[PDB]
């Protein structure tokens, strides 16, 4: 029963800077993971970054290492994604996803929305 | 007798990375606690003894902190020699060794789908009266993806198998084979045989399924 | 230098005797007491038995407790550790530590200098040869780039065995994984190459193991069907 | 959880230990003694502070801390056998060099009983009930305008500049010295009561007696320097148990010297001087700490008092408390020339006012004990409650003003109890309303201040009526306004109320 909010996006410059967010509500965050997405006109079901507990970080996939930047506040149950010059062969949008499972093992059920993101 | 908790049973860090492995005591235990840091197959070495001291022989790049019941052991620059298993022991008494977890630390590795192949065995194993199907992750990261086994359209919990490797020494990724063992009442079920895994590199779980 | 070293470790019953011996080379066992330490496949460490040979605090843990037996002697500077009656759960590597007396230098210093660990088994059925079956790629369907080819191998006792692939030359993309305890008390273990598709209706692709007490070298044809 | 708390928890485990047999879940008890030896021994004493670490004299703390972990050994390796009665002698062991090597480090473990002795025996001062009735009787005689608009004002003029210089010399000498000059204090009051020529001579004794009566505070000001704040509660309210059980005993014995015993008041104040020169051998019998309040800085305690500058509720209580606490000390430092001028019986024995003091006492520890418990919500019910309390105490002064009776002084004097009813009830409940809002070392700054300024109000009321050169009042009419005062203070707070 639980339900994600998100916003951000716009059309970017390639050398720019954005910032995504994700938030949630239904259930407690603190105890599961969060993840982010992608899905790009053509393809489908990429993957961005996940955030696996509070103590300790953040893990991307092959193509965002060291651009982009996951945090999480864990007292405002909110995900943020700092977008630092994202090439123009990215522009797809983006989706947020929460886990079902305390072991982090994938248990994804409920998406979020989505935000159009594109550059240049 | 006591317990020794440590929490951060699964940690992951790039070369030249500061981590802080934390461990809970359930006594007040004073300041006599040992880290340790065993290679996967070999023996462990005394890293960290009495919780802030260094030992002659481990490098200088290894140290610990006491808070109350709380240990520490912080390290400041990660050195690729250092990926191990980190265990947690209060020393106490001589009959009062308990060890903690252990803390398998892992290579900072970007996140990948899971290569998932299913394999049917050959007509060898009809003939000898054990069938038995498997499932292969390939080139994921991390170990935590989990399989459900849908044999006719139903999670066959408990008959499940699986089997993690170590970490790779060429890419740092990971491998996994899980192993459905039936007899031979698989024989005559459905038409349909599926896996279905699931990871965080995965926005939907993958389910290969074959036939006959 | 110091160290120690561990024999006796090898294949029981489960409910059999065993007696481990623990021999320092170096130091004596009057200045330091001895510890054993129980690490389980896939588990972490724990601790099993102490003796010291200043005293005598034959004392054990609540797990282990009025199962095993420890004597240790200073004349021939060895641990001897009998464990009888023997379950399931004592599959596992033991350590057989040194760690010192009240006060100062030895105390303080934690289990410093560990032993090389023996490692002791416990199943019901003896050694014989593993059953080797192909793991086919299908390349009937879901083809184009590449795939991989496997071999499954089970029932077979002890734990090390060994997979060559062409004889061991192909050694990239090649994952052997540990042997999983099968639930019918033998091994079972799987190995797996990735092979892309150009090269598969080409090289010929065989599957040899190698094990060392079990006198056999099966060395399998993998193929799609 | 430096030394000290391990050493409590290492006491009452084997306090523990002593008294239980069936030695297999003793295991648990003992490597808690072990964890409480082991953890106290970097602990750096504070009487090993002021000299270097690593020295040949710390060897011995460790080599007895050494061979109590050594015995803690030898205890849990007979235990883990299955023995029971190994633990028992190997814990005597144990206690015999406790006693014995770490006991060499520590320099006395009756703190507590000693400031609890300290508390009952060092504030006996059974002439303390019956000064004015040794300064008018058959001895010296003196009339009562010497005794009520000459001698009393100075110990207004003198409570005043103690308060004021001395509070820093209190605050700066770490309260051992200062506990030591109030019992030389005390020695030159009773001198001067015991060797007394003329008015000035105990004009003199009243600005001795100011200091006395300045230096409460540093009691519970040295409780808090020798005291952990970790162990400060418990033993603070066992402290202000032995204070209030040594004051009542103080006034029972001098009801049983002068009523029962027939003893005469230059011999009660032998006995008074007695006990004093004991209590002076008690004082030097102390141990200085270390810990001061404002001398073991000043911009964090300005940031953190400029939330409590302007508070409605704290100034309500500290206006309460400087006014009342002027009214509370002109009436006890004119009450007993009320006593002596209703009754001037000239017999010693027939003289109760050591009867009422016990009684003021009992029913102050009373209502302090009944302080704290009010669980009501003090929105509205504050201001009202202040009016009637007021009120109560100006009917206490009325009703000792118009007594014009022997027979019915007697309940006069457990008015004057009342009057404790009327102050004590609500001095814990100042003390809440203003502690709990501020730090320790602002608590008694604030404290302090609103001393300070009851000291003001009762010296302009000091100045205002009682010097001959301005009003020149009698006692009786000193008490007369005194009641129009409270009446005052009621209409006031009644008007704050509603
Ligand atoms: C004219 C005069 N009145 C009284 C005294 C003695 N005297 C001054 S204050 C006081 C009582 C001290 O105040 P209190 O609040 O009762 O202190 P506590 O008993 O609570 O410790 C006494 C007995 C005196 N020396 N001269």
């Amino acid at each position: 029963q639980v339900q994600l909010q998100e916003s951000g996006g716009g059309l970017v410059q390639p050398g720019g800077s954005l910032r995504l967010s994700c938030a949630a509500s239904g259930r407690t965050i603190s105890r599961y993971a969060m993840s982010w997405f992608r899905q790009a006109p053509g393809k489908e079901r990429e993957f961005v970054a996940v955030a696996r507990r509070s103590g300790d970080g953040a893990f991307y996939a092959d193509s965002v290492q060291g651009r982009f930047t996951v945090s999480r506040d864990d007292a405002k149950n909110t995900v943020y994604l700092q977008m630092n010059s994202l090439k123009p062969e990215d522009t797809a949008v983006y989706y947020c996803a929460i886990d079902s499972d305390t072991f982090y093992s994938g248990s994804y059920d409920y998406w979020g929305q989505g935000t159009q993101v594109t550059v240049s | 007798d006591i317990q020794m908790t440590q929490s951060p049973s699964s940690l992951s860090a790039s070369v030249g990375d500061r981590v802080t492995i934390t461990c809970r005591a359930s006594q007040s235990v004073s300041s006599a606690v040992a880290w340790y840091q065993q290679k996967p197959g070999k023996a462990p070495k005394l890293l960290i003894y009495s919780a802030s001291s260094l030992y002659s022989g481990v490098p200088s790049r290894f140290s610990g902190s006491r808070s109350g019941t709380d240990f520490t052991l912080t390290i400041s620059s990660l050195q690729p020699e250092d990926f191990a298993t980190y265990y947690c022991q209060q020393y106490l008494y001589y009959s009062l060794v308990t060890f903690g977890q252990g803390t398998k630390v892992e290579i900072k590795r970007t996140v990948a789908a899971p290569s998932v192949f299913i394999f049917p065995p050959s007509d060898s194993q009809l003939k000898s009266g054990t069938a038995s199907v498997v499932c292969l992750l390939n080139n994921f990261y991390p170990r935590e993806a989990k399989v459900q086994w849908k044999v006719d359209n139903a999670l066959q919990s408990g008959n499940s198998q699986e089997s993690v490797t170590e970490q790779d020494s060429k890419d740092s990724t990971y491998s996994l084979s899980s192993t459905l063992t039936l007899s031979k009442a698989d024989y005559e079920k459905h038409k349909v045989y599926a896996c279905e895994v699931t990871h965080q590199g995965l926005s939907s779980p993958v389910t290969k399924s074959f036939n006959r | 230098e110091v160290q120690l070293v561990e024999s006796g470790g090898g294949l029981v019953q489960p409910g059999g005797s065993l007696r481990l011996s623990c021999a320092a080379s170096g130091f004596n066992v009057v200045d330091f007491s001895l510890h054993w330490v129980r690490q389980a496949p896939g588990k972490g460490l724990e601790w099993v038995a102490y003796i010291s040979s200043s005293s005598g605090s034959t004392s054990y843990a609540d797990s282990v407790k009025g199962r095993f037996t420890i004597s240790a002697d200073t004349s021939k500077n060895t641990a001897y550790l009998q464990m009888n009656s023997l379950r399931a759960e004592d599959t596992a590597v033991y350590y057989c530590a040194r760690w010192g007396y009240w006060p100062g230098e030895p105390w303080w210093k934690a289990f410093d200098y560990w032993g090389q660990g023996t490692l002791v088994t416990v199943s019901s059925a003896s050694t014989k040869g593993p059953s080797v079956f192909p793991l086919a790629p299908s390349s009937k369907s879901t083809s184009g780039g590449t795939a991989a080819l496997g071999c499954l191998v089970k029932d077979y006792f002890p734990e090390p065995v060994t997979v060559s692939w062409n004889s061991g030359a192909l050694t990239s993309g090649v994952h052997t994984f540990p042997a999983v305890l099968q639930s019918s008390g033998l091994y079972s273990l799987s190995s797996v190459v990735t092979v892309p598709s150009s090269s598969l209706g080409t090289q010929t692709y065989i599957c040899n193991v190698n094990h060392k007490p079990s006198n056999t070298k099966v060395d399998k044809k993998v193929e799609p069907k | 959880a430096d030394l000290e708390d391990n050493w409590e928890t290492l006491n009452d485990n084997l306090k523990v230990i002593e008294k239980a047999d069936n030695a297999a879940q003793v295991k648990d008890a003992l490597t808690k003694m072990r964890a409480a030896a082991l953890d106290a021994q970097k602990a750096t004493p504070p009487k090993l502070e002021d000299k270097s670490p690593d020295s040949p004299e710390m060897k011995d703390f460790r080599h007895g801390f050494d061979i109590l972990v050594g015995q803690i050994d030898d205890a849990l390796k007979l235990a883990n056998e299955g023995k029971v009665k190994e633990a028992q002698a190997a814990a005597e062991q144990l206690k015999t060099t406790r006693n014995a090597y770490i006991q060499k480090y520590l320099s006395w473990r009756h703190l507590v009983c000693y400031l609890c002795f300290y508390g009952f025996m060092a504030q006996i001062r059974p002439g303390e009930s019956f000064i004015t009735p040794y300064l008018l009787g058959p001895d010296k005689n003196f009339t009562r305008e010497q005794v009520t608009n000459e001698i009393t004002p100075v110990l207004s003029y003198s409570y005043l500049a103690v308060l004021v210089p001395v509070f820093l010399l209190t605050d700066y000498l770490r309260y051992t010295p200062v506990l030591l000059l109030q019992g030389l204090s005390f020695v030159s009051v009773w001198l001067l009561l015991l060797l007394g020529h003329s008015v000035a001579h105990m004009q003199l004794m009243e600005l001795f007696y100011s200091v006395t009566m300045a230096a409460r505070i540093a009691y519970s000001s040295y409780i808090f320097s020798l005291v952990r704040p970790a162990r400060y509660q418990r033993v603070a309210g066992y402290s202000r148990a032995a204070v209030l059980l040594g004051v009542f005993t103080s006034s029972v014995l001098g009801q049983l010297l002068v009523t029962v015993g027939r003893v005469s008041f230059s011999t009660l104040n032998y006995i008074s001087l007695a006990f004093l020169t004991f209590s002076v051998v008690l004082a030097l019998f102390l141990k200085r700490p270390k810990r001061s309040l404002f001398f073991n800085v000043l911009a964090r305690m300005l940031r953190e008092l400029g939330d409590s500058l302007r508070r409605p509720q704290l100034r309500l209580w500290s206006l309460w408390w400087v006014f009342n606490s002027a009214g509370y000390y002109l009436v006890v430092y004119y009450v007993h020339i009320l006593w002596n001028e209703v009754d001037p019986t000239t017999n010693s024995a027939r003289v109760y006012n050591g009867a009422a003091d016990a009684a003021s006492t009992l029913l102050g520890a009373i209502t302090s004990f009944a302080a704290g418990f009010v669980k009501i919500r003090w929105a509205r019910w504050s201001k009202l409650l202040i009016a009637g309390v007021t009120a109560t105490q100006a009917g206490l002064v009325f009703l000792l003003a118009h007594t014009r009776h022997p027979s019915s002084i007697w309940l006069c004097y457990a008015a004057f109890v009342l009057f404790r009813g009327s102050y004590q009830f609500l001095v814990p409940i100042a003390t809440f309303q203003i502690a709990s809002s501020l730090s320790k070392e602002l608590c008694a700054l604030v404290f302090g201040v609103n001393t300070f300024f009851a000291t003001i109000v009762k010296t302009i009321i000091t100045f205002i009526v009682s010097d001959v050169r301005g009003l020149g009042l009698p006692v009786r009419k000193q008490f007369q306004l005194y009641s129009v005062y409270f009446l005052i203070l009621s209409i006031i707070y009644f008007l704050g109320a509603m």
